[PDB]
């Protein structure tokens, strides 16, 4: 039915999507236990589209669970909604991958990949017309991407016509909390450009970002974080889940974002983002939640759209309002700042609206845009792999896994292809 | 549609602001939270609060103004205060260290430190508004930023807009009552600055307002609450037009090139009244004539500077309430009858009559007393010029011996500023004393 | 069918049109909401001449709205028979005059005169063969002067065979509601000297002495005021409305009222005034009501016939009597004080009547003579402007706007002008 499903892994991303899921149970009023307790069929219409419902009515997720040592399964299994699960899926490992990337890929890699793929393909047994699924690790090291990238070239293959939207974290500029991390991520990223169908950039420092300054907060942990996130990731299957006087699927959204393959690595705005005081100086508009779409400090990436170039730009709109409004703002903004709108994609601002918003509030927004500013992402970590790989620093846990180093090679010279390649789409007219 | 913002600063001015945005506040009596007790019907014909409150989707009714000063202590108690409901925290920007009263910190040292945010949130506000005809900012030469950080603010700001109204609330040095010493020097580097800067503006003297408050009121013992209140009225009555349908709505760009005619010497009066005791509004009437007769007494003058001494310019007797044009009208020929008074002659005669029907509402707690009608005296002589000179000739003995300089010097600003300022007031005190030369022949 | 229109700006005269059309409703007995409650087909006879049926019997006004600031816009539309309106014509401005004149007539002036000169023209279309329109303001600022001016030239032009009559209000010499008013004044009165066709002066004093004297009434107000004005203004057109045993349009009031085209400044007399108790008093004759004819106390205007000389004089006679009365009251008096008849203009004094009377009285008296004591008038503001304008008085205010002062000069010589030619027709023989 355009139902998909979810596979994390990820040092944090397994936590990612526990807190996920337990946002899609809100905005489904099931109990923890997993019956329905909400006020709307509308809820139920759509739900199997992401639930599953089960003898006796436990309704449960499409999800599946990477890890490769369990205490994560412990974790969420401590988690409240816990009981909302289905116990199948908790498929971890008994070692983990210390991150060094080949070993969670090779060495761990393939020796935990088939349960997965099993399992998991029996859920694509239960997927009727099956729109896609949801992976999520990190680009940075291996507790997700370690396996995630065998699942990738996997089900990519098993799957040639299924959605791939990939979230994964990136390593901030600034803080290197691993420095095994360009070699993790550029071995990586090289499978991703090839075999990943979507893209979105995780950084967690635009996320403190919004946490201390926008969302005027001290206290920064991932739990928040991962609520802002998948806020976003939660809205967008939104009218795919719900009415829509102006739809658009991930199909309509990629082929409707994407010019040519290479470039499913989009940014991401969400909002509102206010601290509790803030509605008692401002309220909400559709031009007001516009001026912060075009917002570089909601621009949660790495690029700057303020130093970078909109290839494309998107909106999605959940709530009641009047389109006349919407298109309005739209088109206004994408004359008001032209010169960071790309040229020869007339009118590369695109839209959509949810009848409905998200629960709590009464208009959404999201903006997955994409530039080209991500050059300097690539740029820096591709730099710093490039230094300690003039060094081989830590090569030796590397060369342990017994991949070559032509491989680093060509993730490399590959990454700096795609980096010029995004220069000369950025750079022409 | 007929937006007005207010901004404030400096210690004395924030606490008016605080009063008068209490007052409106009761005046449309919509609860300090931000709603109105009850719903609002769907109507036409006039704006009604929203040109300050602020609509939300909700019972959620901020003003349009903004608090801005280096001395964030006080401002906190708003912060803290009861209609910390009411206001919004964007609508807050303080500075920590004020200026000292340095007029040359917070307008240079600090100068520098808060303007964009200042300027970014008044972005946001017009931005949020339409036809704001002008700008409601309040300040003090006395703490300190009210004199500095004004000064760059409408130095900016006036070249971020221009076309909007100037609206100039301001408190001047009271002539023998003061605060510090180095009000010379604040008053006067503010002034050079001011001007070219300023549309138009008020000053507004303590003085008055406590004798007046303590022989009209009847006060014994009065502060800045009962100023503060008292400035609350007559800034409640100088914008009803706007808010509230009088016969002639005047409005504030109408009063601008009219009641200041040259470009020059754009400042003024202002005695409001009827303030008077309960055993005073009882025992007595309160006639129109009482108000318009009273209306100019010289010691009723509520700023310290005699009417008397002067010739007036314009008076614009706005009016609160059940107000007849033949009464006042008369009364009018009765001012015109004042041999006492003198007027710019070249300008015979330049009233411009104001009669809004809503007659004044009270504030509980408050020591004025209930009417029926209201007066503003915003008129315009010759006389403000002298007591400029006793702050010129002070402030010219005190710089002449280059006392407290280096505090400013310190800072970065140069001399020249200081003796050039003096020939600003030089040029004014050229044009308080052109202005009312009589034209020849 | 000689139907004409109305427009009005004017601080006051944007209320005075709104009591206006009041009163004609009143006498054509419609109800407020737009169709016929009264008993005679003769109010529907020329109904048109004024008003507009609808379909469905809508019955509105050709009425034509100016102002710079929606406030009156709202308080007539708050107004009662604001029902017997069309949302048309509400065509307001943004700002206002600020009544410095230059605003409202090249800033504010140029900048809404299209919007309305259009609806007007469709209305234009909308009359069959238009007898006219009435236009109202003051001839002292800019809210309805300020524009109102632009009006003159621009239908002037547009329609140079159509009459113009006009009529705003003119500054008392005591009572200064502001001290633009010369220079508005004068500046507006150069164009009205040359493009309005009819003029009466519109006093406030006057009308207190009206409402205070004659009408022995303590509480002034405008209402009133346009009450007894719109009362006059309402007569003007009622043979043109009604039948007459002796009638006269405007065409042959003014070309029987006017012996040279700059003399289209006339004086009005409206009655019977009384308080209730009156009638306890004294009757009505025609003789009696000539006796208030010649009244310079009705003569609402600060020209004296008892210090100036009748250029011309006439009569608006509305009611049932019988007119060999009316004529030998006429001449009675056209004799009588023979000295303030000028000369060489035999039976000076002209004559008209109505078959109905307004509403409410059975007989009806107008004056809309002609003196030249309106010398004292332009003499006077004439001479506020010279002074001020020696000091230049707010000429910062008025520079600001871009004007020249040598403009200034053009309607002061101009209007100086005007005076003497007053003065060599009021000194000949
Ligand atoms: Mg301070």
């Amino acid at each position: 039915m355009r139902e998909i499903v979810h596979i994390q892994g990820g040092q944090c991303g397994n936590q990612i999507g526990a807190k996920f899921w337990e946002v899609i149970s809100d905005e489904h009023g099931i109990d923890p236990t997993g019956t329905y307790h909400g006020d709307s069929d509308l809820q139920l219409e759509r739900i199997n589209v992401y639930y599953n419902e089960a003898t006796g009515g436990r309704y449960v997720p499409r999800a599946i669970l990477m890890d490769l040592e369990p205490g994560t399964m412990d974790s969420v299994r401590a988690g409240p909604f816990g009981q909302l699960f289905r116990p199948d899926n908790f498929v971890f490992g008994q070692t983990g991958a210390g991150n060094n990337w080949a070993k969670g890929h090779y060495t761990e890699g393939a020796e935990l990949i088939d349960s997965v793929l099993d399992v998991v393909r029996k859920e694509a047994e239960g997927c009727d017309c099956l729109q896609g699924f949801q992976i999520t690790h990190s680009l940075g090291g291996g507790t997700g991407s370690g396996m995630g990238t065998l699942l990738i070239s996997k089900v990519r293959e098993e799957y040639p016509d299924r959605i791939m939207e990939t979230f994964s974290v990136v390593p901030s500029p600034k803080v290197s909390d691993t420095v095994v991390e360009p070699y993790n991520a550029t071995l990586s990223v090289h499978q991703l450009v090839e075999n990943a169908d979507e893209c979105m950039v995780i950084d967690n420092e635009a996320l403190y970002d919004i946490c201390f300054r926008t969302l005027k907060l001290t206290t920064p942990t991932y739990g928040d974080l991962n609520h802002l996130v998948s806020a976003a990731m939660s809205g967008v299957t939104c009218c795919l889940r719900f009415p829509g006087q102006l739809n658009s699927d991930l199909r309509k959204l990629a082929v409707n974002l994407i010019p040519f393959p290479r470039l499913h690595f989009f940014m991401i705005g969400f909002a509102p983002l206010t601290s509790r005081g803030s509605q008692q100086y401002r309220a909400l508009t559709v031009p007001e939640l516009t001026q912060q779409m075009f917002d570089a400090k909601n621009m949660m990436c790495a690029a700057d759209p303020r130093h970078g170039r909109y290839l494309t730009a998107s909106a999605l709109f959940r709530g009641r309002m009047s389109t006349k409004e919407v298109d309005e703002q739209m088109l206004n903004v994408q004359n008001k700042n032209s010169s960071y709108f790309v040229e020869w994609i007339p009118n590369n601002i695109k839209s959509s609206i949810c009848d409905i918003p998200p629960k709590g509030l009464k208009m959404a927004v999201t903006f997955v845009g994409n530039s080209t500013a991500i050059q300097e992402m690539f740029k820096r970590v591709a730099e710093q792999f490039t230094a300690m790989f003039r060094r081989k620093a830590f090569l030796h846990w590397y060369t342990g896994e017994g991949m070559d180093e032509m491989e680093f090679t060509e993730a490399e010279s590959n990454m700096n292809d795609l980096v010029s390649e995004y220069q000369q789409y950025q750079d022409a007219t | 549609m007929r937006e007005v913002i207010s901004i404030h600063v400096g210690q004395g001015g924030i606490q008016v602001g605080n009063a008068c945005w209490e007052l409106f506040c009761l005046e449309h009596g919509i609860q300090p939270d931000g709603q109105m007790p009850s719903d609002k019907t769907i109507g036409g014909g006039d704006d009604a609060f929203n040109t300050f409150f602020s609509e939300t989707g909700a019972g959620k009714h901020v003003p349009r103004a903004v608090f801005l000063d280096l001395e964030p202590t006080v401002i906190d108690e708003v912060r803290t205060g009861t209609y910390r409901q009411l206001f919004h925290p964007e609508q807050l920007i303080s500075g920590k260290e004020d200026a000292a009263n340095n007029f040359a910190r917070g307008h240079y040292t600090i100068g520098k430190e808060i303007v964009d945010l200042c300027l970014d949130r008044i972005r946001k506000l017009a931005d949020n508004c339409t036809g704001l005809q002008g700008f409601l900012v309040f300040n003090s030469v006395g703490g300190g930023t009210g004199s500095g950080l004004g000064s760059l603010l409408l130095e900016r700001l006036s070249v971020d807009y221009g076309k909007k109204s100037k609206l100039g609330f301001t408190i001047y040095p009271s002539p023998q009552v003061s605060t510090a010493v180095v009000e010379p020097y604040n008053s006067i580097l503010s002034t050079h600055s001011l001007l070219e800067h300023t549309d138009v503006a008020v000053m507004l003297d303590n003085e008055a307002i406590y004798d007046i408050c303590r022989r009209n009121l009847d006060i014994e013992r009065p502060t800045y609450t009962n100023l503060n209140r008292l400035i609350a009225q007559v800034i409640s009555s100088l914008t009803a037009s706007l808010r509230f349908d009088g016969a002639l709505n005047v409005d504030i760009t109408e009063f601008q090139t009219n009641l200041v005619p040259y470009p020059r010497i754009h400042f003024m009066l202002s005695s409001y009244a009827p303030i008077i005791s309960a055993e005073k509004a009882y025992h007595e009437q309160l006639s129109v004539a009482e108000i318009t007769n009273s209306a100019f007494e010289p010691a009723n003058m509520m700023a310290k500077c005699d009417p008397r001494h002067g010739k007036y310019m314009a008076c614009s007797m706005m009016y609160r309430g059940d107000v007849v044009p033949k009464d006042v009208n008369a009364s009018i020929a009765t001012i015109k009858t004042k041999r006492t008074i003198q007027f710019v002659d070249w300008c015979p005669t330049g009233f411009k009559v104001g009669i809004n029907y809503q007659p004044p509402t009270v504030v509980p707690g408050g020591d004025l007393a209930k009417v029926m009608r209201a007066v503003c005296m915003i008129s315009n002589s010759t006389a403000i010029a002298e007591v400029f000179s006793r702050l010129d000739h002070k402030f010219d003995l005190m710089y002449a011996k280059r006392a407290f300089v280096h505090w400013y010097v310190g800072e970065g600003m140069e001399e020249g500023e200081f003796s050039e300022a003096r020939e600003d007031l030089a040029a004014l005190e050229k044009d308080y004393e052109e202005v009312g030369i009589e034209t020849a022949e």
